[PDB]
């Protein structure tokens, strides 16, 4: 059933048609941008993970 | 890190030969200059104290 | 007079009830986040100390 499991991947990704699996482990996950804020009793911090 | 007039260490009046050829680079962030030109305006703002 | 002493430090800073002391020589500050914006004749320059 193609339309049901085609449904499950997120909507920003869209795969192309061949893959070259050229091994028996292939790790798969995204690279997101993480914008924290900081705050208690002694101050503020703010950071970002790139 | 702040500059005050009581370190030239001279109560009194005088006149200052600033040397502009021998402007070392100690701490430099992408707005630091060498070369200034004209009327300098610096607009500096302070957050996330701790 | 405590009520009086007490209202002198920081709003941000709220200290907890210890500290061991073990040196004749404490620096107490701030680690504060500088973004500074510089204009002239030449042209404009904008940086960010963290």
């Amino acid at each position: 059933m193609s339309s049901l499991l085609n449904s499950l991947l997120p909507e920003y990704f869209k795969p192309k048609t061949n893959l070259n699996i050229n091994s028996s482990r292939v790790q798969y996950g995204f690279n997101a941008r993480i914008d924290m804020q900081y705050e208690d009793d002694s101050g503020t911090r703010k950071g970002s993970r790139p | 890190g702040r500059f005050l007039y009581t370190d030239v260490k001279y109560e009194g009046q005088t006149a200052f030969l600033v040397d502009m050829d021998t402007v070392k680079a100690r701490d430099h962030c992408w707005v630091s200059i060498v070369d200034p030109n004209g009327t300098m305006n610096l607009s500096y703002k302070m957050t996330n104290f701790r």
